[PDB]
């Protein structure tokens, strides 16, 4: 039931409050959920951890629904694995760039 | 045949990659303590 | 090797002829015999310690200069015999002093923007304008708008210039009849 | 100019005296340990005591800081004052402590050198003074607290001037900042004499060799789109590469070799320019590593080579070099790797060396071009120089046996160099 | 214009005057000028009086 | 991928490409596993194209289990690749789930397509 | 100090240079072309339609434009003045494709077939009056043939004597290329791919002395491709698929002799290295045919993605180095891509090419010389400097 | 049942013409079709996304 849902409800998948207020009023969504608790997320600083909460969460969900949906898995981390190499390297791409003109 | 002779010297060509902007930009991540050969052949991967 | 300074003559009037530094002086003096003589001045170091070994590149101070060809039009600018016009065959169109040599002035070739918006034409790598047939200068209205009008060998169009910003017009006159022009006026 | 300019330059010049008490607070309480309210209170024998013990601990992981127990850090410079003496003691011990920072930048990870650096910091006035020098020798460890560390308390260079906005900032400078850093023409001249220093008193540590390499084949990326910006840099890269090749560590040469790969890959050099670092690069190969690394770049520089020319016999100096330095099972072992580098040009450029300069070791070309397959052009020229050998010398079973295996493979090309030249019957009649 | 100079009684500062109108006061050592006014009438010459603090 | 159930023939999956052409030029489709997801969530989807060339194909073989509770028919196409030229984008796309219209200019080539998919179910 | 492994640093103290010269390259460099602009080659005469077709001359400095104002104009090129050599206007036939054949025997025929949205094909026999011809007779086969618009000009051999005869082939309705005799107008032989039959090249390769063979290759919408013999009957040797691509408009081969760099003598017969399936989405799929003949399902090299609309030209320079990728569909949307290395040249075209909306292009034989027609009625003319 | 079909099916088309709105919003080439009615249309230029 978690592998069926989309990576946008992975993402919120915590803050349903103050997801539904920020819905029934028209007022901005929250981004972190509770994917914010993630290492990753740790790592990340700015408003590029909402960005690496998404992609983060796309992750997640691919990784998800391999290991719920595979028949053939291997208990050995290989998809997590790469899925994770690809988040660090954007984390580290979006941390390597800076808003300040040098 | 001096013509035919040019085209196969043109046609014995292979491709090879070019260096962009930003092809060597993710390696500051992993000079960290890792020996000077590592980042050597690090490097000729990118260029082949 | 510190650095080259490329094309700072005309190699086909005999390339750079002296070049002196003045003595005591980060200062060079170059002449060519392409009828031109310039000084170029070497910065202090950008490195406050080192300096040594990052030596700045020696950058343009003043200059003289004419016309490198036999000039092919004159023209007398005003009626107080200060300024005259010269245009040459090496493409140029000079200002010369008859009072005082320092404010001879090469007038400039930078076109102006399009009045509607769109681009111009030409080639990128900019040459200058083909070589002065004929030139009418009228300074009644001087810098309120265009003052020289000249006209070109073998091209279908005359420029206009401004004596007083000493640079080109924003405007060219065709001929409509795909004929050069031989001839150009204006009135007082 | 105006007076406020030419005041700001005379308050440049006296940076560094204590004039009145405000100013010698503001000034001492600029620390590398502590911070601003317990540097101020702090005296000069009590930073000297505790800088004194961290030199005698670093003095004994690394013996080379003794002399400077005795000039720098002795007792008589508690009371020598940096700016009472002339021009001449002044240079004398700016260059002390330029042999300082650059035998101690590579210690910049154990806290001795912080606390013995201090009293440079804070003596002889080394973050305002001897600034450059400071930058420089420490840039490698930019990701890290000591050198956000020396930031915060530094007075930045006109050619450091992109640090600017990381001064006194909780972030560290980013990489994209160091490539941007190094993107300069001075900033290049600069970096270049400081590592002629290092080479000259043998201090490259292989740190500062990775994240110079680093830097310089980011510059050179940078630039790969300008042509007068890469031709401006050639002289640069290619002096520091041959100053490199020139040492003794097998770090700092495979340094080189990468610098030297990367920049021949990124535009056309001249052959001569490539010929030349090729005699530079065997002219001092011991290591192993280094001799990889040296068949790798050899051959990637032979490969980025066009034009009528590139594969021409590589003359006698350099082939006899580079047979001293590789012989035979070393170049037909690296071919049989199952990795499979491009050695194209540069194993026809060595099997027409050995036509024209071996005559011997011809059994050896036959087995190493069975090995590696190689293009139509490379093969002709192959032919037509044994075609000429046959026709110097008697032809006997090794060259027989060569053109066996040229017959064995594309023998209607073999026809037409015997029929752009010769015939196939007198051929045959020959051997 | 020319240059009328004066030193406070102790060497701190620095008050300088041009015949035109520029008057300045400096900490010539340092760096810090701390009066740079421009009365457009010729002064001739200026003095500190018991300070850097006020000059005539 | 033997598990990628009803796979399309090339005359088939040329002509559901081509729905899927004209539908991204009319912004008709959601492009990509999540949108395709959603769509399905929300009950406005006409039918779901996936690619059999992904190399996890489970990534995909989730939206097949709520297009059978749905019952939205749903096909395979060999190639992730094409899917995304036909889609209209510069990436390779997954997924693309073309959305109900009853206004629609190619309505009838959206429903003689979708007819065309639920005959090999 | 001093009076008068140090190879590097001399041969840099030397040097003021650092690339190669002149003339050593003998290939292109990739990323930076060198290409200067000449006077627009139709500037003497205009044209009153878009410009469809253009094509160079094998031996002669003509260019041939032709356009939807049922004329066609030959325009002897040079730098400077580009004169109009003569033109032809066929009344009541708009003309889509034009092309200067030569045959291979004498190589002193010099025909011009042309063609538009007809059920003919004019062929004109250049004499320096005027003498043409029209094909109108599909023999037998009219129902499939219903619009000569897409042909291209090849060569074929007999194949039991050594004599080598034009074919112009036309593509029809349902999967159909008809091959004909160009001085008989006889229909040789068909060959039927399944699909929408879209576009097709042909490619040639040598088989011995004064021996070749001619494969038609052919594209359906879709993305499969068949390749026929047709030296022997019209019958398939290869049909395989292109990876990706799904709305096919384009197939070129190029890097040998193609039907426009054509061979003027049967012995200077190329094989063509490359093969560029252009697409609706602005995709070029590009193969290496030294190595995708075999595979049955070839990957590409490279699929360029630079141009976003759909490509209507895609031609290789006759030595094989550059493609260029156009469309008729935006302006300005021209690409010279680099290759072996499959990599868009930077610095060309820039902002301010007056490209126009490019509705056909074609390269030199010899000169190394660009003429891009427009959609206004131009063809603009440029030089690369590397010839 | 029957009040909250009718409240969906009126969310549900209120919804349509919303993201037919933002879609038209966006950018790429368009054109404004209209047919036999006046119910107008946008068909976008077949182009893709760079």
């Amino acid at each position: 039931s978690l592998a069926k849902s989309p990576a946008s409800t992975i993402q919120i998948l915590g803050a349903e409050k103050a997801l539904f207020r920020a819905l029934k009023t028209k007022h901005d969504t929250p981004k972190y959920g509770l994917l914010y608790h993630a290492s990753l997320v740790g790592q990340a600083t700015g408003k590029n951890k909402g960005k690496i909460a998404r992609v983060l969460a796309a992750k997640a969900a691919v990784s998800l629904r391999y290991d719920a949906l595979a028949e053939d898995r291997d208990d050995s981390g290989d998809i997590g694995l790469e899925s994770r190499a690809k988040v660090e390297n954007r984390l580290s791409q979006l941390e390597g760039r800076d808003l300040r003109t040098t | 045949d001096e013509e035919d002779i040019a085209l196969e010297f043109i046609n014995g060509e292979k491709k090879d990659k070019l260096v962009n902007m930003n092809s060597f930009t993710s390696m500051f991540d992993n000079i960290q303590n890792v020996q000077m050969d590592t980042f050597f052949d690090r490097v000729m991967k990118v260029l082949t | 090797r510190i650095h080259v300074l490329k094309n700072i003559h005309r190699e086909s009037y005999g390339g750079v002829t002296q070049a002196t530094f003045l003595n005591g002086q980060p200062i060079i003096v170059t002449s060519g015999g392409d009828n031109s003589l310039k000084e170029y001045v070497f910065d202090p170091s950008l490195s406050q310690g080192s300096g040594d070994v990052v030596v700045q590149p020696p950058r343009y101070l003043r200059s003289r200069g004419g016309h490198s060809q036999p000039p092919s039009y004159i023209a007398f600018a005003d009626s107080q015999s200060h300024f005259m016009l010269s245009a040459s065959k090496d493409r140029s169109l000079w200002s010369f002093s008859l009072r005082k040599d320092a404010q001879s002035q090469e007038m400039s070739q930078r076109l102006h923007k399009k009045q509607d918006g769109g681009r111009v034409g030409g080639s990128t790598i900019k040459s200058k304008f083909p070589e002065i047939v004929a030139l009418a200068i009228e300074n009644a209205r001087i810098g309120e708008w265009e003052n020289i009008i000249t006209a070109h060998k073998d091209e279908k169009f005359a420029r206009t210039w401004d004596m007083r910003n000493k640079r080109v017009g924003r405007w060219t006159f065709d001929t409509t009849d795909d004929g050069f022009v031989k001839s150009v006026a204006m009135s007082q | 100019s105006s007076l406020s300019d030419q005041l700001a330059q005379v308050a440049s010049n006296n940076a560094t005296v204590a004039l009145d008490r405000k100013r010698r607070q503001k000034l001492h309480s600029a620390s590398l340990i502590y911070n601003s309210k317990t540097a101020a209170t702090q005296d000069y024998d009590f930073i000297f005591e505790n800088a004194s013990k961290a030199l005698e601990e670093l003095s004994q992981i690394e013996p080379k800081f003794a002399i400077f127990s005795r000039t720098l850090f002795s007792e008589s410079s508690i009371s020598l004052d940096r700016n009472v003496q002339t021009k001449e003691e002044i240079k004398d011990l700016d260059n002390a402590i330029n042999a300082y920072l650059l035998l101690a930048s590579s210690k910049w990870y154990l806290a001795p050198t912080l606390h013995a650096t201090e009293w440079l910091v804070r003596r002889f006035q080394i973050h305002v003074k001897n600034t450059e020098m400071l930058l420089l020798s420490t840039l490698n460890y930019y990701q890290t607290p000591v050198f956000k560390r020396i930031l915060s308390i530094i007075k930045l260079p006109p050619l450091f001037n992109c640090l600017s906005n990381f001064v006194r900032s909780e972030k560290p400078p980013t990489a994209l900042t160091m490539i941007k850093l190094f993107n300069d023409m001075d900033f290049l001249k600069l970096y270049t004499s400081y590592l002629d220093q290092c080479i000259k008193h043998n201090a490259t540590y292989t740190n500062q060799l990775l994240f110079t390499t680093c830097c310089f084949i980011n510059v050179v990326a940078f630039n790969s789109n300008n042509d007068e910006k890469l031709n401006q840099l050639v002289p640069i890269l290619l002096e520091i590469s041959a100053k490199l090749l020139a040492s003794k560590s097998k770090d700092c040469q495979i340094a080189a070799h990468t610098i030297l790969v990367v920049f021949a890959t990124a535009l056309p050099l001249k052959k001569t320019i490539i010929l030349a670092a090729m005699e530079t690069i065997l002219s001092n190969l011991d290591a192993k590593e280094a001799k990889h690394s040296a068949l790798l770049t050899i051959c990637k520089l032979f490969q980025t080579l066009k034009g009528q020319g590139n594969v021409d016999q590589l003359p006698s100096k350099i082939f006899k070099l580079f047979d001293s330095k590789f012989d035979t099972v070393s170049i037909l072992t690296f071919l049989d790797k199952e990795d499979k580098p491009v050695c194209d040009k540069f194993i026809t450029s060595y099997t027409r060396s050995i036509a024209r300069y071996d005559r011997s070791k011809l059994n050896i070309i036959l087995s190493l071009l069975k090995k590696i397959r190689l293009e139509r052009y490379e093969v002709r020229l192959i032919i037509t120089d044994l075609i000429y050998l046959s026709e110097i010398l008697e032809d006997k079973s090794q060259l027989v046996e060569l053109f066996e295996y040229f017959i064995s493979i594309n023998e209607d090309l073999v026809l037409k160099c015997l029929k752009s030249l010769g015939l196939t019957g007198e051929l045959f009649e020959i051997r | 214009g020319p240059y009328h100079i004066k030193y406070a009684k102790n060497g701190t500062h620095l008050l300088i005057t041009g015949r035109k109108g520029h008057v300045a006061s400096m900490d010539w050592r340092k760096g810090q000028l701390r009066a740079e006014l421009f009365l457009n009438e010729t002064c001739h010459s200026a003095t500190y009086l018991q300070n850097e603090q006020y000059f005539a | 991928n033997p598990k990628a159930f009803p796979l399309a023939d090339a005359a088939l999956t040329q002509q559901i490409l081509d729905v899927v052409q004209q539908a991204a030029n009319l912004r008709q489709l959601k492009k990509g596993a999540n949108e395709a997801t959603k769509t399905l969530n929300r009950g406005i989807s006409e039918f779901i194209i996936m690619a059999a060339d992904c190399e996890p194909i489970e990534i995909l073989l989730h939206l097949p289990l709520l297009c059978e509770d749905k019952n939205v028919p749903y096909v395979f196409v060999p190639s992730r690749v094409a899917l995304g030229r036909a889609c209209g984008v510069s990436r390779p796309v997954i997924a693309a789930s073309i959305t109900t219209n009853d206004a629609s200019a190619i309505k009838t080539q959206i429903y003689a397509v979708k007819d065309k998919i639920e005959t090999l179910l | 100090d001093e009076s008068d492994i140090n190879a590097l640093t001399k041969i840099l103290s030397t040097t003021y240079n650092y690339k190669d010269t002149l003339s050593n390259s003998k290939l292109l460099p990739p990323k930076k072309l060198d290409i200067v602009r000449l006077k627009d080659a139709n500037a003497s005469h205009p044209s009153h339609s878009a410009i469809q077709s253009l094509s160079f001359h094998p031996s002669k400095p003509l260019l041939l434009t032709g356009g939807y104002d049922k004329t066609l104009r030959i325009y002897h090129i040079d730098g400077k003045t580009n004169h109009l050599v003569t033109s032809l206007h066929l009344v009541g036939s708009p003309i889509q494709t034009c092309t200067f054949y030569t045959s291979l025997s004498n190589q002193n025929q010099q025909n011009i077939f042309t063609a538009g949205r007809r059920r003919y094909m004019h062929s004109w026999d250049l004499s320096l009056t005027a003498k043409i011809e029209k094909f109108s007779r599909l023999y037998g086969h009219e129902s499939t043939q219903r619009s000569f618009e897409n042909f291209k000009v090849a060569h074929l051999q007999n194949s039991q004597t050594n004599s080598v005869h034009g074919i112009v082939l036309l593509q029809g309705n349902n999967g159909w290329i008809n091959i004909l005799h160009s001085t008989s107008g006889l229909w040789l032989m068909g060959c039927k791919i399944e699909g929408v039959i879209t576009d097709f090249c042909i490619d040639y390769q040598p088989i011995s002395r004064g021996k070749f063979r001619t494969i038609l290759i052919a594209v359906n919408a879709y993305g499969e491709v068949w390749e026929f013999d047709l030296n022997k009957n019209g019958h398939v040797i290869r049909r395989w698929k292109d990876q990706g691509g799904v709305g096919i408009t384009k197939i070129q081969v190029g890097g040998g002799t193609t039907t426009t760099c054509p061979a003027l003598q049967i012995s200077k017969i190329k094989q063509n290295r490359w093969l560029a399936v252009g697409s609706e989405s602005g995709f070029v799929n590009l193969y290496d045919r030294n190595n995708a003949m075999t595979s049955s399902t070839p990957t590409p090299v490279a699929a360029l993605d630079q141009l976003t609309t759909t490509i209507s030209n895609l031609q290789f320079s006759p030595d094989g180095q550059i493609l260029c990728m156009a469309s008729r569909a935006v302006k300005d949307a021209l690409r010279l891509v680099h290759l072996p290395s499959c990599s868009v040249f930077s610095n060309w075209p820039t902002s301010g090419t007056p490209l126009g909306k490019v509705t056909s292009v074609a390269f030199s034989p010899s000169g190394g010389l660009l003429a891009v027609g427009n959609e206004q009625g131009k063809v603009r003319l440029w030089k690369l400097n590397h010839y | 049942v029957k009040q909250h079909l009718q409240r969906e099916t009126q969310l549900k088309q209120v919804q349509q013409r919303m993201d037919a709105q933002r879609e038209l919003l966006k950018k790429g080439s368009k054109k404004k079709i209209v047919d036999s009615s006046g119910k107008i249309s946008f068909k976008w230029k077949k182009q893709r996304k760079r």
